[PDB]
RNA sequence: CUAAGAAAUUCACGGCGGGCUUGAUGUCCGCGUCUACCUGAUUCACUGCCGUAUAGGCAG
């Protein structure tokens, strides 16, 4: 009868990892090799009350008194030197391939069944939209989050790194590419292909992507903060981690595979946002609102279950995002 | 078991968020079956191609890194997490804590077979390389080494040597290749005789209290305290069974309907971080599987260790 | 075929108000550093001439 398979489990394709920022000045970008990295260090900070009082503590003899007894913390902070005013944020991308074949699957007329059903995808349009978008949020420094929000200029050059060297380098100007728009270009195009032929064939394709952002002298660089529950005792207490790898900060690489998988134009809701991520019923953090609900018929579960199960494949935008998913990564499959 | 005729070398990979929870009672460095299941995957995948037989693993950890923080006002360590998506209706999931840690590991390999007459070392060491390259080593990427001073090689050196000198100037070749490290290995034997001078101390103890005596560090009185002979980490070493073993179209949600599934429980045993110049034969070293499926007992050791 | 497979911690912040560390003090007796050597391995790829030449030759 062809029922789902109750395991199902797709690898991640598209594997960045921890986004190395370091620090100099721009005009000598091309000899950023030795560029010191930047490191995360605390300060104090001492603050007001500022959060919203809960209409039984508003009497302004508590609020006056808990003005005189401030929360005091030790935060993280990463900056760049007074003398360096541009930030170079690099990391390195896998795009692995075997992007349809699962890592996991119960049922082999499931597994045989959505292996065809991606070949009918890939022969019928290719990896040429899906990796279009994640050459965009390669070329355009989405990665970069809040690095990205007021800088001069940001800069990023992408290297196709073969077995020793560089094969073939682009290099683009991240702000006229926008944060939304998917447009065409002769050099995206040949980024896109690549990042195709990776995600096609049977071995990776690693890029060397570094970005330079023109922020200023001395100001804030913004690098992943770590989650950390169970903090401690208030008196000794760090409120805010930054993360670093090695003495030297670092964005998260689900950050930066956050940022790569926006491409996601395709949900019903009306484009305010934009691209937002590709999750299965497609949920921003930072809205606090899933689109692609289940009741829509256009969350990628139910998606998937039409093209494999019973042949009802979607628009091609929607079966985008089924293949944006697949190569996304996840863990489905019912009881 | 069989002994390699070669001894493959993949150089220092960088794994960047491996399972920093080896065991239920264990946290730190991953459990030597990744690091078995890896080799064996490397097989799965490329070594019925290069006619060889990629068995047995040395795992050497350069560099360790935990993603790990330690709470103001508590002596323990927490870990630091990633921030998953949110559900359907737009809450926070529930937090399913699970270690990271950045690892720089070098794998000795044991290669036996047919291919390496027919297949030149370098040829199936590349290939072997470039296979690794897209893989994860304990549920971490291996970052493969782009624009840095040079690209680590590998070397494939075959065990079989023309003169006894040879054999070792060659060991101490990859020994020092492979030096920044501490070879992980696995110390049963010094477990069990724990076991029998705290049984000879006090009856009725489980091997248990012996592992957890070699993990402690005893305060002893008169102050000073009770020194060990190496590292002695706890480690996992294997599964052993809690079901019997239930048929490939019977038991409900596996992985796969064409394998036997039987539910497991770990069996920790002692290991014992040693650098690899203390070893003076590297093809010993390398952690092989050990089924006997009939009785449960999975696990993985290194024998011939001494 | 790896306790397999999957993942955005993040938004904001005034730590500063102030201050006398002072007195006092024996480092000190004594001592065998000898012995013996190739810096020279072509180690100064020089100075000049004929030639339009950087091409090529020549002298001491």
């Amino acid at each position: 009868i062809l029922s789902t398979a109750s395991v199902l489990a797709f690898e991640r394709k598209l594997d960045p990892s921890d986004a190395l920022m370091s620090a100099g000045a721009w005009a000598q970008r091309d000899a950023s090799q030795e560029w010191p990295a930047v490191t995360v260090r605390e300060k104090s900070v001492r603050g007001t009350i500022s959060n919203r009082l809960k209409t039984k503590d508003r009497d302004p003899a508590k609020l006056d008194a808990s003005i005189q007894s401030p929360n005091l913390q030790t935060v993280d902070v990463a900056n760049l030197p007074s003398d360096a005013d541009t930030l170079k944020v690099r990391f390195t991308l896998r795009v692995l391939g075997g992007a349809g074949t699962p890592s996991a699957c119960n049922d082999a007329a499931y597994r045989d069944k959505l292996l065809q059903t991606v070949a009918t995808y890939v022969n019928d349009q290719g990896f040429a939209e899906l990796a279009r978008r994640y050459a965009h949020n390669l070329a355009n420094a989405r990665f970069l989050w809040r690095n990205r929000v007021g800088a001069e200029a940001v800069e990023v050059r992408i290297n196709h790194i073969r077995q020793g060297e560089v094969a073939r380098a682009w290099r683009f100007d991240a702000l006229a590419i926008g944060l939304r728009d998917f447009k065409a270009d002769a050099e995206l195009d040949a980024l896109a292909e690549l990042i195709a032929s990776g995600l096609s064939g049977s071995g990776h394709v690693l890029l060397e992507v570094v970005a330079f952002a023109r922020i200023g002298d001395g100001q804030e660089v913004f690098p992943s903060q770590e989650l950390i529950l169970d903090k401690g005792d208030k008196k000794g207490q760090k409120s805010k981690t930054l993360y670093s790898v090695r003495d030297a900060a670092a964005i998260h690489s689900q950050k930066i595979g956050n940022a790569l998988r926006t491409i996601d134009t395709w949900y019903p809701d009306e484009d305010g946002l934009g691209p937002i991520a590709v999750e299965p019923y497609g949920s921003v953090t930072s809205q606090g609102k899933a689109y692609r609900q289940p009741k829509q018929k256009l969350d990628f579960y139910t998606l998937l279950d039409n093209w494999v199960l019973r042949d009802e494949a979607p628009a091609v935008e929607q079966q985008h995002y089924v293949i944006a998913n697949l190569i996304r990564g996840g863990v489905f499959g019912e009881a | 078991v069989t002994d390699p005729e070669a001894l493959l070398l993949l150089p220092r990979l960088s794994i960047q968020n491996a399972n920093a929870i080896s065991s239920p009672l264990t946290w730190g460095f991953p459990s030597p079956g990744a690091f078995t299941g890896f080799v064996h995957a490397l097989q799965r995948r490329v070594g019925i191609s290069l006619d060889i037989e990629l068995d047995g693993v040395g795992i050497v950890c350069h560099r360790f890194e935990a993603q790990i923080s330690q709470p103001a006002g508590k002596r323990t360590k927490v870990f630091n997490l990633t921030r998953n998506p949110l559900n359907r209706d737009g809450s926070t999931a529930a937090i399913v804590e699970e270690g990271r840690a950045h690892l720089e590991v070098s794998l000795l390999l044991g290669v036996h077979g047919d291919g390496l007459d027919d297949h030149p070392a370098q040829e199936i060491a590349r290939q072997v390389q470039e296979q690794a390259g897209a893989m994860r080593l304990a549920g971490g990427s291996i970052l493969p080494w782009c624009n840095e001073r040079f690209p680590a090689p590998n070397a494939e050196l075959l065990m079989l040597g023309g003169s006894d000198e040879q054999r070792r100037k060659n060991q101490r070749r990859l020994t020092r290749r492979l030096l920044p490290g501490f070879a992980l290995v696995s110390r049963e034997a010094l477990l069990q005789q724990h076991l029998e001078t705290l049984r000879t101390t006090l009856p009725e103890a489980t091997t248990l209290d012996a592992l957890l005596d070699l993990c402690r560090i005893n305060f002893e009185p008169p102050w000073q305290v009770r020194d060990k002979p190496g590292w002695l980490v706890p480690i996992p070493a294997g599964y052993n069974a809690l079901s019997p073993l239930y048929l490939p179209g019977e038991v409900r949600n596996a992985r796969d309907r064409e394998t036997p599934l039987r539910f497991v429980e770990n069996l920790f045993g002692l290991g014992e971080w040693l650098s690899p110049h203390r070893v003076a034969a590297l093809s010993d070293l390398l952690w092989y599987h050990h089924a006997e499926p009939d009785k449960g007992l999975y696990r993985w050791s290194t024998p011939r260790f001494v």
